[PDB]
């Protein structure tokens, strides 16, 4: 299964921040899909889930800011956090989850319907089968199993006021003086763009040994910066183009930047 | 929350523990699951049930618990290792889940690596947009500890300076960046500018200047 999160990157402080999870193919009608989210330097956090049949289990101290809702017809399942804040602000996943309540007996019991009893305290423990109504009997013992089968990539959601911009790309061209001998450093400056986040290939996926992309750093303008980075050998920048393509979601912008080495 | 060692560290080849201590009603309960986070990458399911692997999980991964504590043990430990850890479990119902507070596994025993800089001056397309950013690359070092410092002409600058923090590259290494932020006057007002980058008592410094591009 291969999850996919929709929805907007930034939601005003008091508005409603929604989510969809749609897939790249498989059936989500058969499946519990589920909600988790990480805020920045923070642990993962629960938010809710829906099984196959549409009931919905929330995290307590959330039931009341979330709705979650399914839709069979498009493979879709949506999410709703009302009252939003800088405290929601997060990397929300969609997931997959294995979610029920097992019952057991204890050791040297067996269920009333292994007995014979298929219906009154069939769902009971008993330690033979002697009597229905046998006064020895226990209740089962509850195990709540819960794990997370499938993870989406997640989608980075800001909680602000400020207005979306989108990047300003410029050439970090590599120079004369700025090579290291058989190989060469050349890259990308992605400027002011708000709010998170950037990616970055290099020739379209076919350049990926030596590339790194750095964290953003947050100016005092509230605009982010990166810059991305590849290492080529020195002897190919006269002949092989070099461009990278940056993609920012949050305002629907892709650019490819052709980065031309210098003459100096 | 479930309470997890905020880091711990071990050397290649070694085995370390990571444990997650809850109460009766989360993780005496019975039903622990573990979690890698990998900077970049989304979260991938290690163990359920506290003792089962997910697909594709070495051996040297193993879960267990022993009544409130769980613990994930990680054997013949390789550099890939290097990740965030989270437990979890089901409290009183199968959908009330609740995670630990996470756990940062630190690698030792790869080899020291001084750094790569590079110092890019300001384009001459962003100078055109009456703009002008120097862009200090940092990378292929480690250990992650490194200080940046500029300098117009032999002058100390702190204005207009953001630094990221260290984080590993593909190859294992660590890598940094740091910026200046200038006018296009300031940048031709001076003869040079430099960035310099210490790293274990050395420092590395590579500068530009306005009339050598
Ligand atoms: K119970």
């Amino acid at each position: 299964v291969q999850l996919r999160e929709s929805g907007p990157s930034l939601v005003k402080p008091s508005q409603t921040l929604s989510l969809t999870c749609t897939t790249s193919g498989f059936s989500l009608s058969d499946k519990t899909v589920g909600w988790v989210r990480q805020a920045p330097g923070r642990a993962l956090e629960w938010l809710g889930s829906i099984d196959s049949s549409g009931t919905t289990g929330y995290n307590s101290d959330l039931k009341f800011r979330l709705q979650i809702t399914k839709y069979n017809s498009e493979n879709q399942v949506s999410l709703s956090l009302i009252g939003a804040t800088t405290a929601d602000s997060a990397t929300y996943y969609c997931t997959t989850v294995h979610q029920q309540t097992r019952k057991s007996c204890p050791g040297g019991y067996t269920f009333g319907y292994d007995c014979g009893f298929h219906g009154w305290g069939s769902d009971d423990c008993y330690p033979d089968c002697s009597d229905i109504l046998n006064s020895d009997v226990v209740g089962p013992i509850d195990t709540h199993e819960f794990h997370v089968d499938a993870w989406g990539q997640g989608l980075l959601v800001t909680v602000s006021s400020a207005s979306t911009k989108g990047p300003s790309v410029f050439p970090l061209a590599p120079s004369s003086k700025s090579t290291s001998g058989g190989t060469a450093a050349l890259g990308c400056l992605v400027k002011d763009y708000f709010p998170e986040p950037v990616t970055v290939s290099w020739n379209s996926g076919a350049l990926t040994s030596g590339v790194h992309t750095f964290p953003a750093v947050l100016q005092s303008s509230g605009l982010y910066s990166l810059s991305s980075v590849v290492t080529v050998p020195s002897s190919s920048l006269g002949t092989q183009t070099y461009i990278c393509n940056v993609n920012h979601k949050p305002s629907n912008t892709k650019v490819d930047k052709k980065v031309e080495p210098k003459s100096c | 929350v479930l309470n997890q060692p905020s880091s711990v560290s071990g050397s290649l080849g070694q085995r370390v523990s990571i444990t997650c201590s809850g109460s009766s009603s989360n993780v005496g309960n019975g039903y622990v699951s573990w979690y890698q986070l990998i900077p970049g990458s989304a979260p991938r399911t290690l163990i359920y049930g506290d003792t089962s692997r997910a697909s594709g999980v070495p051996d040297r991964f193993s879960g267990s618990r022993s009544g409130n504590t769980a613990t994930l043990t990680i054997s013949s430990l390789q550099a890939e290792d290097e990740a965030d850890y989270f437990c979890a479990s089901a409290e009183d119902s199968s959908s009330n889940a609740v995670f630990g507070s996470g756990t940062t596994l630190t690698v030792l025993g790869q080899p020291k690596a001084a750094p790569s800089v590079t110092l890019f001056p300001p384009s001459s397309e962003e100078l055109q947009a009456n703009k002008a950013t120097l862009v200090c690359l940092i990378s292929d070092f480690y250990p992650g500890a490194v200080t940046v410092a500029w300098k117009a002409d032999s002058s100390p600058v702190k204005a207009g300076v953001e630094t990221t923090t260290p984080s590993k590259q593909s190859n294992n290494k660590y890598a940094a960046s740091s910026y200046l932020s200038l006018t296009p006057e300031q940048w031709k007002s001076h003869r040079s500018y430099s960035c310099q980058v210490t790293h274990e008592g050395s420092t590395v410094e590579k500068t530009v200047a306005p009339t050598e591009c």
